[PDB]
């Protein structure tokens, strides 16, 4: 299969003005354009992205225009212009996704053995992670479920090459927030990896809710894989791991106490100095 | 195993006696690293081994590099082990090998830690001291000079 | 566009509640005390030149400032995310 | 049956779960490591075993629910201490 | 033999013996046995190697899986005495082939490698953070079993 | 700093104008051993061989040496209350004699107690050559002082070590010179508001 696919801004950003420039006049639940990308491994890396003639039917959810010719010179051109990048999945900007859209991965399929779909939801600006990867799956499931055409996640993370880096960090300059930070940016951080971590939860909570009810399928995996997240908790307060965590806290402490320490004795020798120097002024003017 | 081979050697031949076996079964001793037999040895030729000053200094000092060896060779598998099963398997008396531990431990050549009350030693894990903290000890003790310095300050006010 | 960009650097949450390294990270600490020995050992010199012969940023006072700012920093990012996963995670 | 609250199983309960002597408790835990469907850990002076899994298996719709209101009191504490943090930490934070 | 001597689990000698000892040393005019483990001295030397052999594998099983255990039950578990327990295990160890540390006085085999502190809260947060990727990985998965229905 | 000082000019000592060689070692091996650790001990004095070179022709100050680093306790004790006479006969020596006395006393204790978690007093009874009741009076008063790191259980009559390990000394260590570090940061504050 493929392990990872690796995005790049250069695709995002295309994707956002190409759903600026349709829903500017054409205003449609999404748009579907073509990723160009290369292949280390088994990861992918996709930078280029161009938007392609494309529509869909209301609730039909079969009727579907995808250029052909259109999608095959551009790519033709990108080629090119340069030849490196080769046809590899495509992207839509529908938060969800449709009955119609495995027609479109199936169609994408001529053009690339493996074709990747992506969902940029542009619209969303939210906790994280815009981009979402699907592949294409057909197995007999291995448990007796009737087996089907089916969309199988891949994870998905962004990456820069270095003028894009360049290129983002100029734009992001006025808003960018230090990559240090020293107390404020940890702290926020640490508060908003509780803030992931419990809308990750409660996700999982609806999902159960939903499962229990009964409104959604048992996908049999994935919730034993839960069962084994929740077997995997570590159960602290064990004593001996009570130790070792009282050891290393209190080196944090010792250390933490020298600083401080050394950062009282400084901010002395500057209050000293700052009396000596203005009372040697008082001194000179009389 | 030389030293076999050095007795029959056709000079050391016409010197066979009573300080060429001792020295024989001493080799012997050292080859199978029997203390007990080396003791018998340094015991039967008291008159080839004990009173010959180089002999004696040198035998001594090997009799207990040997025992330290052995030592440590049996106290291995052990965490805890009681002095007389160990003064057993040395076949050194138990007042012996606990005075050879006691200043084996006090030279550090050694970790491990004795308990008469309970008649056992102990093997402990030997924590690697930390620099941390006594680059702590170092910083706060300057820290102690800067601060004497500043109160050689502040005089002037 | 704006923190459309910005998710290429965004800070996961899993990134948020990383417990870095111990090992490493007592590493570090053994190392920037060990500096911040030595620099002390000349802030004493500098001090005790306070005499103010010829009144003249280098070496030992700011340096000392940084050091002990990333070192306090580092070990109390470390510890407070050390306790809240001991707190939150069970 | 446990979120390893009291995953330290007493050889007692294993061995009445399994309805034989304490003499093979060691042996059905060998083979449950040895198939590598186990990874738990035996202790046999104080005759407890130190129990980790990483075979997953079923769920019915019973352990659903059961999972349902385990993985709530988790959320809940995560949520206590995430507004406890935001509040203690507010200047800080901003 | 050989998938027994492969299986990552424990055998008896005894039980070993009784079930395949016949076959073993003697064998039968349509088995022949070889004299590896003949009567004579010399087979009975490797006769008592392969009891040795047996026992080292039991003892590696045990350092694979327990954490402490009585002499008394090496002893048992190895048709051994307690002394010749002893002896064997600091014959294995003294080669350092297993870790293991003797408490005699309590009567206590230990066989778990002493863990550092920074060891075992790096294993704790190892631990941490894997739970937490697979977290996320159930959350995306989650949003696909969702986001079927549409 | 006497025994440093001594052990620098051993080799080149010539100041006959004051006193001969011989007691110059005399002073320097009995100053050694109250001053140095044990390592220190060995490398320096034991291991100095103009030292033995002179203790040759004066065994015994060689006892009352060799004694302390073989661990010959009784022997020990015995040279060390004989060495006691000349300490107080000595001009120099006699204001701090008692002291001196006092401190070899711990120093043999605290190197007998150093490869013991736990003992029987009867052992270092038997050790020293003194009985039960004497050497329990000594550690009363050397552990009544916190010059002794043991605690004494007499209802078994056992002497129970309470070093403590390299981590907590470091900690007691850094405790104890924070506050003489903090005391002297505090009488250093009201630098403001004179």
């Amino acid at each position: 299969a493929v392990q990872k696919v690796v995005v790049h801004p250069l695709v995002l950003l295309s994707v956002v003005d190409h759903f600026n420039r349709i829903g500017k006049v054409g205003n449609q639940k999404r748009v579907v354009g073509v990723l160009l990308g290369s292949w280390q491994k088994k990861v992918l890396d996709v930078s280029n992205s161009f938007a392609v003639p494309f529509d869909e039917d209301d609730k039909d959810d079969s009727v579907w225009f995808l250029d052909h010719d259109y999608l095959e010179n551009m790519y033709g051109m990108f080629k090119k212009v340069n030849a490196r990048e080769r046809i590899v999945g495509w992207y839509h900007t529908g938060p969800k996704l449709h009955k119609n859209d495995i027609a479109i991965n199936e169609l994408m399929k001529r053009y690339c053995p493996n074709s990747v779909l992506v969902i940029i939801d542009v619209k969303p600006k939210d906790l994280g992670l815009p981009t979402e990867a699907y592949i294409s799956v057909e197995e007999v499931h291995d448990d007796g479920t009737p087996t089907s055409k089916t969309f199988e996640h891949v994870t998905s993370e962004i990456g820069a090459e270095e003028a894009e880096e360049v290129g983002v960090e100029h734009l992001l300059r006025d808003i960018k927030d230090t990559t240090v930070g020293t107390l404020s940016q940890r702290i926020t951080n640490q508060v908003h990896g509780l803030k992931g971590l419990n809308s990750k939860l409660l996700d999982i909570r609806s999902y159960l809710e939903k499962v229990a009810t009964g409104k959604l399928p048992i996908n049999h995996q994935i919730i034993y894989q839960l069962q084994d997240v929740f077997n995997l908790l570590p159960d602290v307060s064990l004593q001996e791991f009570v130790k070792a965590f009282y050891l290393k806290t209190n080196d944090q402490m010792v250390v933490v106490y020298l600083a401080s320490l050394i950062r009282s004795v400084v901010a002395l020798h500057n209050l000293i100095n700052n009396k000596i120097a203005n009372r040697d002024a008082e001194k000179k003017e009389g | 195993e030389d030293v076999q081979a050095l007795v029959s050697g056709k000079l050391a031949l016409r010197y066979a006696g009573r300080q060429t076996e001792a020295l024989k079964c001493v080799a012997q001793a050292s080859k199978n690293r029997s203390l007990a037999d080396f003791e018998k040895a340094l015991t039967d030729y008291r008159a080839e081994l004990r009173d010959d000053p180089i002999i004696s200094t040198h035998l001594a000092k090997l009799y207990d590099n040997l025992l330290e060896q052995n030592l440590i060779r049996v106290i291995e598998p052990f965490s805890r082990v009681q002095i007389e099963h160990i003064s057993s398997l040395i076949k050194l008396s138990k007042a012996d090998v606990e005075r050879k531990l006691s200043q084996m431990i006090l030279d550090k050549k050694f970790h491990g830690i004795l308990d008469q009350g309970e008649g056992v030693l102990i093997i402990f894990d030997e924590p690697p001291v930390d620099k941390t903290y006594e680059a702590a000890l170092e910083t706060i003790q300057n820290m102690s000079k800067v601060v004497d310095s500043l109160y050689n300050k502040a005089k002037k006010l | 566009e704006q923190k459309m960009l910005l998710n290429l650097h965004k800070k996961s949450w899993m990134e948020g509640l990383t417990l870095q390294d111990y090992s490493e990270h007592c590493k570090h600490n053994e190392s920037v005390v060990k500096e911040m020995l030595e620099l002390a050992k000349n802030y004493n010199k500098a001090v005790e030149e306070e005499d103010k012969m010829t009144p003249e940023k280098q070496d030992p006072k700011r340096h000392l400032e940084e050091h002990v700012d990333v070192l306090m920093t580092s070990n109390i990012v470390q510890c407070l995310a050390a306790m809240l996963d001991t707190v939150v995670f069970k | 049956t446990r979120p390893a609250n009291h995953r330290q199983l007493t050889f007692e309960e294993i061995a009445k779960s399994a309805k034989i002597t304490v003499n093979e408790v060691e042996l059905l835990v060998m083979k449950a490591l040895s198939v590598g469907l186990v990874k738990g850990s035996i202790d046999e002076v104080d005759k407890r075993v130190h129990m980790t899994w990483v075979q997953p298996r079923v769920l019915d719709l019973q352990q659903i629910k059961g999972m349902k209101d385990r993985l709530e009191f988790w959320c809940t504490d995560v949520k206590s201490m995430e507004m406890l943090v935001e509040h203690q930490a507010h200047d800080i934070l901003t | 033999l050989l998938k027994l001597f492969t299986t990552m689990e424990l055998m008896r000698w005894s039980t070993l013996v009784e079930d395949y000892g016949m076959e073993l040393r003697k064998g039968s005019l349509e088995s022949p046995a070889t004299d590896v483990f003949g009567s004579t001295e010399e087979g009975e030397k490797r006769w008592k190697d392969l009891k040795n052999r047996v026992v080292e594998h039991n003892i590696r099983i045990m350092a694979k899986y327990y954490t402490r255990i009585t002499m008394k039950r090496m002893a048992q578990l190895l048709d051994l005495s307690v002394d010749e327990s002893e002896a064997f295990l600091s014959n294995l160890v003294v080669n350092k082939t297993i870790f293991a540390k003797v408490d005699r006085l309590a009567g206590i085999i230990n066989f778990q490698r002493p863990k550092d502190p920074n060891n075992l809260l790096n294993d704790w947060s190892q631990k941490l953070n894997s739970l937490m990727s697979l977290v996320n990985k159930t959350t995306h998965l989650i949003a696909k079993e969702e986001m079927i229905h549409n | 700093q006497a025994a440093e000082l001594f052990l620098d000019t051993v080799s080149t000592f010539t100041s006959y104008e004051l006193m001969d060689y011989k007691t110059f070692v005399t002073y320097t091996v009995y100053v050694s051993m109250i001053a140095l650790e044990r390592p220190d001990l060995r490398e320096k004095v034991i291991k100095g061989a103009e030292i033995l070179e002179v203790l040759h022709s004066l065994p015994a100050v060689r006892q009352y040496l060799f004694s302390l680093y073989e661990c010959r306790y009784s022997v020990f004790f015995q040279s060390l209350a004989v060495v006691e006479q000349e300490m107080k006969k000595d001009w120099l020596f006699a204001p701090h004699y008692r002291y001196y006395v006092r401190e070899m006393r711990i120093h043999a204790y605290s190197q007998l107690l150093e490869s013991y978690r736990s003992l029987t007093l009867g052992y270092m009874a038997e050790a020293f050559g003194v009985g039960v009741e004497f050497i329990d009076q000594e550690l009363s008063r050397f552990i009544a002082a916190g010059r002794l790191h043991c605690k004494i259980d007499k209802v078994n009559e056992i002497v129970e070590t309470n070093r403590p390990d390299s981590k907590n000394w470091q900690y007691q260590e850094t405790i104890k010179k924070g506050d003489l570090l903090l005391n002297r940061v505090q009488k250093l504050s009201r630098v403001i508001n004179m």
